[PDB]
RNA sequence: GUGAAGCCGGCUUUCUGGCGUUGCUUGGCUGCAACUGCCGUCAGCCAUUGAUGAUCGUUCUUCUCUCCGUAUUGGGGAGUGAGAGGGAGAGAACGCGGUCUGAGUGGU
């Protein structure tokens, strides 16, 4: 008997998948904590104002 | 509850349910070797192989193409520490095959001859791999070369290896850490340069995958030794 | 065809079997569908609790930073605070340095 | 030549450690259970 | 996806060691770098012009590089100076 | 646990019983054998329970099957048949499950 037609069936109709937030948690917590394992108003606003204005 | 899946490589399986784990049939049914849990189908028990510890299960789960270690092999492990990833190759190979484990540590050869006490297959070596010839009495001609030994002049150890116990044809299995060959160069080109050295030796690289999701800077490199002509 | 494996099975990088492997084996265990939707359920609840126990230990780990931290403070030798306390961190402080006697 | 190479002897081994206490605790709740019948047994005889 | 999977030939992708490079880099830093005192040919084979009873001008006189536009309008203005 | 009802046969033994099947034979309603195969008939003997306890108690999946057969969508029955599930005992591996603190004390 052949079962190449029942075993295509089974092997991708069951696509499931975890979240992107889960994933990226988890692949954090195993890098560690160490040192080496871890990763609207400027100066010129203020100055000519004041030179303007109270200079 | 648990659904079985068989795997592209013989004597791997893929185990689903309740948990998502890549699985080898279990040599000593009852026993666990590092704490990895083991579930039962029906009679067949199978382990978990984590690929967060294991390197060659990270190279399964990441789509390598062959890995060549299959039942009645013998296969020479260097770099064999406490044992867990050779726990699984005796599991493949099965009564028929033999597994080397080459470690030079004391303290993880421990591990081993406790290991090696409960598995008849599995042969404990408690020796230096960079000389090959201190050993020779030990290892017969063997089938695949697995090497793990992460160490700057990983090629020549294989090499020395390879001439005096690996058959003709043979396969290696050898894996690279990128900033162990050398920490201020980029990993592609680290990679790369160690193509260049294996094909020095008669050794053909056939193929060559990233171990990205499970660790960081890791290649695993599969090729023939002395292909027949 | 370099594999061997159906284009479908491409797409699955964790387990592509090969064409006469897949006519020669046979899945095991569960096969039906309503059991299919039970695993799948499965699926989630145990990865949602992986993850809400590592999210667990990044707050256990902050905490007891921060109360290590306070205990430093019980010191009379004389400090300069150079960052202020944070939710992931605690405040960063410079001791003057005296030998212990 | 793995115990040879991890110097593992007849003298380091201390597994005959943890054998003999555990086996010294057996013996004397055997001890234990064992007078008892002797006392409980000859008391219905020369109880004094 | 095609761009995950790559075919190459075993003899095409061997290249210039990055490691080599540096190593040529550091030799071209240390000899000919910022910080030396280095001249040209041009200027070191002039020094001999200037003390000769006959003084001449550089060895090589025509910078060919210096210029290329402002060459051709010389030639203009000359060409106009004749009339 | 319940508490009064169940079951109805054997061996000798005539009528030189019949009814049958299964193989071989046969010119022939021919013979030869086998039956752990049925229905008798004719007389004789033998045995013939229970308050000192009659009667009555099991889920699932399957096969080894078997007989009726509604043989076509069947049904039953007998299985020391297998396991699954439940109860009791004896082991092994693993888990709950995580190993106080950290610079001052005493004399003068």
């Amino acid at each position: 008997r052949d079962h190449l037609r029942v075993n295509l069936k089974f092997l991708t109709r069951t696509r499931s998948t975890v979240a992107e937030s889960v994933s990226q948690q988890i692949l954090r917590q195993n890098r560690g904590r160490k040192a080496c394992d871890r990763p609207v108003f400027t100066e010129e606003d203020f100055q000519k104002f004041q030179q303007e204005y109270f200079g | 509850n648990v659904m079985v899946e068989p795997h592209r490589h013989e004597g791997v399986f893929i185990c689903r349910g309740k948990e998502d784990a890549l699985v080898t049939k279990n040599l000593v049914p009852g026993e666990s070797v590092y704490g990895e849990k083991r579930v039962s189908i029906s009679k067949i028990e199978y382990r978990a192989w984590n690929p967060f510890r294991s390197k060659l299960a990270a190279a399964i789960l990441g789509g390598v193409d062959q890995i060549h270690i299959k039942p009645g092999a013998k296969v020479l492990y260097l770099g064999a520490a406490s044992g867990t990833t050779v726990s699984h190759v005796s599991d493949i190979v099965g009564p028929d095959g033999l597994v080397y484990a080459v470690e030079f540590s004391h303290r993880s050869g421990r591990d081993l001859i406790n290991l090696a006490k409960k598995r008849t297959n599995i042969i404990p070596v408690i020796e230096d791999a960079r000389h090959p010839h201190k050993y020779r009495m030990l290892i017969a001609m063997v089938d695949v070369i697995f090497a793990d030994v992460a160490q700057p002049d990983q090629t020549r150890i294989v090499a020395l290896n390879a001439h005096t116990f690996l058959r003709n044809g043979g396969h290696f299995v050898i894996s690279i850490k990128a900033n162990c060959i050398d920490s201020t160069a980029s990993a592609e080109a680290v990679f790369a340069s160690e193509v260049k050295k294996m094909q020095q030796e008669n050794m053909k690289p056939q193929e060559q995958l990233t171990l990205e999701p499970y660790e960081r800077d890791h290649a695993v490199v599969v090729g023939v030794y002395r292909p027949p002509p | 065809t370099h594999l061997q494996t159906a284009p479908e099975l491409v797409d699955r990088v964790f387990n592509r079997p090969r064409i006469e492997t897949l006519q020669k084996e046979k899945v095991k265990g569960v096969t039906n569908q309503t059991g299919l939707k039970r695993i799948a359920k499965e699926r989630q609840k145990q990865y949602n609790c992986l993850t809400q126990r590592i999210e667990r230990e990044k707050k256990l780990f902050v905490i007891a930073q921060k109360i290590q931290t306070r205990k430093d403070l019980m010191d009379k030798t004389q400090k300069v605070k150079v960052k202020k306390e944070t939710v992931n961190s605690p405040a960063i402080y410079k001791f003057q340095s005296r030998r212990k006697r | 030549l793995s115990r040879y190479r991890l110097k593992f002897s007849a003298d380091k081994v201390d597994t005959m450690i943890v054998q003999a206490i555990s086996l010294l605790d057996d013996l004397d709740k055997e001890l234990n259970n064992y007078i008892m019948r002797c006392r409980e047994w000859y008391g219905w005889h020369f109880p004094e | 996806q095609n761009k995950s999977y790559l075919a190459v030939r075993l003899k095409d992708q061997d290249l210039r060691d990055s490691r080599q490079q540096a190593a040529q880099a550091f030799i071209h830093n240390s000899l000919y770098g910022p910080g030396t005192n280095r001249t040209t040919v041009n200027k070191f084979l002039s020094l001999a012009n200037k003390r000769l009873p006959v003084k001449r001008a550089a060895v090589q006189f025509l910078n060919n590089a210096w210029g290329i536009q402002k060459k051709q309008n010389a030639k203009r203005f000359k060409r106009r100076w004749m009339v």
